[PDB]
Order: C-alpha cells, then structure tokens, then sequence
C-alpha cells in the first residue's frame, strides 16, 4: 500500500517536530543542572586530588580534605534525590488525596473503593491520568452542583480506566478542559468519553501493559 | 561473636568499597559477595550468615524479591537503596527486611545498624520513610 | 474576518499543550537516567571517600587509589551532565548581555527564537567574543537607553547587528572595533559601523 509509506512519512514528520522539543528540553535540564551541581562536582575532582597529593606530606589535610569531599558528594546526592522527584511529576495516588480534599471541602460526597488498582504504569501515563482526574474533579467543583461524586480507578486488560460520575446538571451546550483531557488521552493512544444525561459521567482510558 | 555478612549489589566498584569499608569493622566479616537476588538466596540458604546487605534493584531478582525468599531463614537483612521509591517502604517492612538504609549513608552508621539489627532492633533511615 | 485568528490561537494552544506532554516525556527519561548515572556515582564517591579517609594511616597508597577513582567518578559525572546535549555557545553570551545591559540599566531588545543553530563552532565563537565586544562598548561608551540586538541567517551569512541609542565618542590597534574586523576578516567574515543614530554594529561571518 502507498498508504503505508504515507503512514511513514507522518511518523518521520512527527518525530522530526517532537526531536526538536526534546533538544529544547535537554538544554534546558543540561544548562540548570550543571548551574546547581557543575562547582560541587567540581569541587570534589580538586578536594579529591588535592588530598591524594597531601596523604604523604600532610595526612591531617588530606583527612580535613576528605570530610570537605564526604559532605559536598552527600549534599549533592540529597539534591538530586530532589531533582529527580520533581522531575518524575504528580503521582496517581497523590492525586486521589487531592481530589478527596477538594471535595469535601466543596461538601460533595467522594465514592471510591480500590479495585484493580494499576501494578505498574509509566511515569507519563501516570502524569496524564492524574492532570485528567484534577480537571475532571474541577469540573464537577465548579459546575455540577452535585451532591456525590464517584471514581473508578481499574487496570481492566491493557488499559487504566478512569470514570468520575457526578449526580449534578451539565451545564454545557450539545457540543478548555474537556478539550484539554481529550488531546492529552488521545495523545497517548488512550481516549475520552462522556455521558451527559443522569449528571456527568467522563470515561477516560490509557494504555498500560 | 564476629557477624558474618553476605553483600548483594550488582555495581562492582560499590559492591568492593562496602565490603572494605565492613571489614574495617573488629567484630564484623564480609563471608561472601554476590551481584544478584539469586546470589543472595543461594548463599543465604546455605552458608546462613548472621547479615545479608541487599541492594534492591539488580539484575534477575531484586533484593526485595530476595528478601521475600529469606523471610523465615534466621537471616537478618538489610536493604540498601540510592533513591526513595513509592512503594519500596511498604514492600520491605512485608517482606520483613531488618534495615532499610541509603547507600550513601556514612559507614559508621550503616556498622551500627548492622549491630542494632544483630540486637533485633529494625532501622528504617528517615528519609526513606514516605512521610518526608 | 478575524475569526482566522480565534481559530489560529485554538490551534497553537493545541500545539503547545501536545509540546508540554513531549517535554514532560524527555524530563522522565532524563530523570531515569540521573537516577542511573549520577545518583549511582555520587553514592560511589561518598564511600570511596569515607574508606579512604579511614586508609590513610593503615594503607596509604589504597586510600591514594581510591581518590584517583573519586576524582575520575567526579569528572566523568560532571562530563556525562554536559553530554546530556552535545551544541551552541551564542545562548550563553545571551545570557550574559542579558545581565550586563540589566545591571547597567539598559533596555534590551532581542528575540530568543531567531538565533541561527547551525554554524561551525568556531564561528560561533567569534560571533560570541565579537557580541560581547560588542554590547561592552554601548555599556561603557553609548550612555545609551536601549540597546538592540538581531542575529539573521542571510543566505551563506550569519549576520548579527548591535545597536544603541546613545551617542558616538569615538574620533585603533589591540582594541575592539579593529580587533573585532580583524578577526572577523580572517575567518572571511566583515564588520561594518554606522554612528548616525547612536551606534550600530554589523558583523557577519560565512556559514
Ligand atoms: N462536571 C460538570 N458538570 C456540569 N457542567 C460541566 C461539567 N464539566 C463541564 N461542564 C460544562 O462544560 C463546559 C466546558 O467545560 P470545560 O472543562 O472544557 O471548561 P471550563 O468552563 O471549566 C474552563 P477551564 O476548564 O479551562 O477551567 C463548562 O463551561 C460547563 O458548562
Ligand atoms: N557603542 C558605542 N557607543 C559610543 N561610543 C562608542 C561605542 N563603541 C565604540 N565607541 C567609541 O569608539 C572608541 C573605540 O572603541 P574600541 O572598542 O576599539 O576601544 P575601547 O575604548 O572599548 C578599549 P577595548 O575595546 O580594548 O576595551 C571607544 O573608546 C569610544 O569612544
Ligand atoms: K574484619
Ligand atoms: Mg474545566
Ligand atoms: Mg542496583
Ligand atoms: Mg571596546
């Protein structure tokens, strides 16, 4: 088929633009990374060899030295352990509790019971199904005026699901967020569906494994 | 009297600097050394060291995998780990590890630790608990 | 009418919230890769640090040893950040006329997205060295207000042209403006002035 090499050229074209936003990206990252981490590491290459070359002539520097090199590698260590937290994005569990808070300070009912929870789900799913639960939940905050709201959190054969039910009105026209979620599964390969007769009932599905 | 210490780490270069760094120690000995969960099991089950320091993430079966294996073996084990990772808490107090510390810990209170796990004590660091 | 614009905004939102997910993507693999990496290489060096401090007395030439592998861990990890991307320099002396023209409270006037990415490394360089030539001079000499600064990919050319709005104070050998056409004219490139309305700058060199 000449529909498949077009289908290549779509993928070739697509990586083309994406190529471009990741080297944007890494320079980005690479740039503040070496501005917070770059004299540290450094610092240990000199404290480092400067204690070797002391061992002999003054072995009580080259200790002062080494507990200089000690804490610099540790107190590097404890910001990347930070950087890379903040790097990996809001999980899905966090979200939940999130969503529980909001809700009740909005006095609407929360509904949830573990089942089939997700055993393992990229970092990226994970981040896109829980900015989707955030809007989802927003919405039924600001709009709804609904008295319960129910969410449904499964693995169900290689997708994540996600459902959030409110009992409220849609106040919206026959056909932002709604958008925003739909462009952001769909990316993924995943979908969104609506349900807008018995308040609002929002389906949204990921793949995973 | 001397503890004898099984390590697990599948990174060479710290696989040795531990086990120089433990052998500093009078009443303690590094018996054996292995780069694998499955190591760990195996020499576990049949020389039993006192202490067996397991990395989690190496090649095969993860140290908490190991773990789980050794959970009524009379060994005592503690994990060591870089990174907090959700879950890994939860996984090593029901896998029963005694210790759970990080790797860049200074050595002196991973030698300590080794002796409060050997009192039956269980050390968790702080910083891996996840609450802060 | 105008509705081409409505349409056209809709779309590059679309764009650029499809971008956050790209980047976001690129973040998770990196921060995998430092956990990997560099995460793997800072627990080495405190341990090798730790022994070898303890060696000292014992068994000087090992705790030596292990500072050899600390001080090689630390300039290969410093090296693996850098090799995170592997290049332009040109956005580095942006970055400082940015704070130079700020901290002499001169208005500048660029725009990020312009800045030709492929030129030899060399020539970016000199363009680099001939910029911050360049922007020293309206700070020290223009008593400028604003300061100007447009880089154009022109056909074989890369041309970068520095303007101010101050005043000229000139009427010379090892100093800027002739040793900036010097360099330039070697690498088979040009610099021309204009010092009409204040002070411009045009340098341009082969790509
Ligand atoms: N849970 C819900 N209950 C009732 N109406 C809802 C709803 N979710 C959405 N709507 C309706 O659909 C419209 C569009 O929703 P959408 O989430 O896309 O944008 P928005 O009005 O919330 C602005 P933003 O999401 O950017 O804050 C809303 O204006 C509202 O009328
Ligand atoms: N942007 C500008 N605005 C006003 N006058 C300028 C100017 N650039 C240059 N001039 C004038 O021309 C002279 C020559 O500039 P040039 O760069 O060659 O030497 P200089 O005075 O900056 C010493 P050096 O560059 O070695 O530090 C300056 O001293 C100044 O009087
Ligand atoms: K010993
Ligand atoms: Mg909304
Ligand atoms: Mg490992
Ligand atoms: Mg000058």
């Amino acid at each position: 088929k000449e529909r498949e090499r077009l289908e290549e050229k779509l993928e070739d074209a697509n990586e083309r633009i994406a190529e471009l936003v990741k080297l944007e990206e890494r320079q980005r990252i690479a740039r503040d990374l070496e501005d917070t981490l770059g004299q540290k590491l450094s610092l240990i290459g000199l404290k480092s060899d400067l204690a070797r070359k002391l061992i002999y002539k003054d072995p009580e520097q080259a200790a002062r030295e080494l507990k200089s090199v000690q804490q610099t590698a540790r107190t590097s260590l404890n910001e990347v352990r930070k950087i890379v937290s903040s790097m990996k994005g809001i999980r899905l569990k966090d979200e939940l509790i999130n969503i529980k808070q909001i809700l009740e300070a909005a006095d609407i009912m929360f509904i949830y019971e573990e089942e089939k929870w997700p055993e393992n789900i990229s970092l990226l799913n994970e981040n896109i199904l829980s900015m989707c639960l955030k809007e989802a939940v927003t919405n039924v905050v600001k709009h709804s005026q609904a008295k319960t709201c129910r969410v449904d959190i499964q693995q169900l054969w290689k997708e994540v699901v996600i459902t959030v039910s409110d009992d409220g009105t849609f106040k919206g026209e026959e056909n932002h967020g709604l958008l925003g979620m739909r462009e952001r599964l769909e990316f993924a390969n995943g979908s969104l569906h609506i349900d807008t007769e018995n308040g609002t009932k929002l389906t949204m599905a990921i793949p995973n494994n | 009297s001397m503890i004898s210490i099984f390590i697990a780490e599948d990174q060479q270069m710290l696989l040795g600097a531990l086990g120089s760094l433990l052998n500093l120690e009078d009443d303690m000995e590094v018996v054996g050394k292995g780069t694998t969960g499955q190591d760990a099991v195996d020499f576990v089950k049949k020389r039993q060291p006192d202490v067996c320091i397991m990395d989690i993430e190496m090649p095969g079966k993860t140290g908490l995998e190991a773990a789980e294996e050794l959970k009524d073996t009379g060994c005592k084990i503690i994990i060591l780990t870089t990174f907090a990772r959700p879950g890994y808490f939860q996984r090593a107090i029901k896998a029963g590890v005694k210790g759970y510390l990080l790797k860049d810990s200074p050595s002196e209170e991973l030698a300590n630790a080794i002796r409060s796990v050997m009192n039956g004590k269980r050390i968790y660091a702080p910083e891996l608990m996840e609450d802060l």
